């Protein structure tokens, strides 16, 4: 039960803990080990390591999977690879939190349930309001920039752990539209490739204007186009 | 940013006087405006 | 190519690293046909390669100063005769 557990949360399935997609992790229930009492510890402790295969499962599909290459936001693409980067970083106390127990339980091998509950009380709201947020991003195909306004509104919540973390990976985000803007303002050179950072010698550039970012509006981007116009022409 | 054009300036300047050496050498010693 | 296609990410400093040293002897082919002028290459990585004196040959890296390198050779290997 010991170690058993921690290996299943990880995000390597156990032969107890078995993994599914259409149920998660599911405890065995046919062993006349296990009763309704702790059943129930054992499925509130298991929904955040069901989110976490699915955390590191798409993490792992999205980052260093091509160089990069065509590729749609969707799919490929600098953001969304850029979004499992930041996913990754966010999800390092949960890493640590399980290290930590394995150490407390070689110290004294006869800790409850009940602990290992209490100390994942406060992982136990954060994944699930963490999880539909990305969860809307994979299934629709949100392309370009209106990924990070659709993590953007749900970090708009009443939940202060939630609103860091997701203002995080928007920062992350936030970091390689910068990087590609840091050229082509002073230079003219894109540095970015089949996605949108929205904006496109006397012409050549047209600002995209339906994919533009709600909290940047229309009149600043002009000044962008502006900018980036003339350090081509001259 | 990518860019290989910050060598080019030190290189530039003696592109150039090969060029003004080059079209000098006709001129004033092989005399070609002569022919 | 592979430059431009990643630079915002943890692999941006390795392949610019990689690249840096991938051009290292290319820079002394070029270190030749500025000052004099005489053919360096037995590998094929070099495109200013072997009448009135246009008879050598001359063919993505930026080709935008290679053409200015195979005329700026050939001056001062004019000079030597």
């Amino acid at each position: 039960m010991i170690h058993e557990l921690l290996l299943a949360l990880s995000g390597y399935p156990g032969s107890i803990f078995t993994w599914n997609k259409r149920s998660g992790l599911q405890v065995s229930q046919d062993f006349p080990f296990l009763h309704p009492s702790e059943t129930s510890v054992l499925n509130r402790l298991c929904r955040l390591g069901t989110d976490y295969i699915r955390f590191t499962e798409f993490i792992e599909q999205y980052t260093g999977h091509v160089q990069q290459q065509q590729g749609q936001g969707g799919l490929h693409g600098i953001y969304l690879r850029a979004f499992c980067t930041g996913l990754d970083s966010v999800l390092q106390p949960y890493r640590q939190a399980l290290l930590d127990l394995e150490q407390e339980f070689l110290g004294d091998p006869h800790l409850s349930i009940s602990h290992v509950n209490y100390f994942l009380d406060q992982f136990q709201l954060l994944f699930p309001s963490v999880m539909v947020v990305v969860e809307q991003i994979k299934s629709q195909k949100i392309h370009g920039c209106q990924i990070l306004e659709t993590v953007y509104k749900h970090s708009c919540g009443g939940l202060p752990p939630v609103r860091s973390a997701l203002e995080k990976i928007l920062a992350v985000c936030h970091g390689v539209m910068y990087k590609q803007l840091s050229a082509w303002m002073l230079h003219g050179l894109l540095l970015d490739q089949h996605e949108e950072f929205f904006i496109k010698s006397l012409k050549q550039f047209s600002l995209r204007v339906e994919i533009l970012p709600s909290y940047i509006p229309v009149r600043v981007a002009e000044k962008i186009l502006f900018v980036g116009e003339s350090v081509q022409m001259f | 940013v990518l860019m290989k054009r910050s060598i080019t300036a030190p290189l530039a300047a003696h592109i150039s006087l090969v060029n003004k050496a080059a079209v000098d050498y006709f001129f004033v010693e092989l005399h070609l405006e002569a022919h | 190519q592979e430059a431009l296609h990643n630079c915002s990410n943890e692999h941006y400093p390795v392949l610019l690293s990689l690249l840096k040293t991938s051009c290292e002897p290319y820079t002394r082919f070029i270190h030749d046909w500025v000052y004099s002028g005489v053919f360096r290459d037995a590998y094929g990585e070099f495109m200013i390669q072997v009448k009135l004196y246009w008879t050598h040959g001359y063919v993505v890296f930026l080709k935008h100063i290679a053409h200015d390198i195979y005329v700026c050779g050939k001056t001062i290997n004019l000079l030597k005769l």
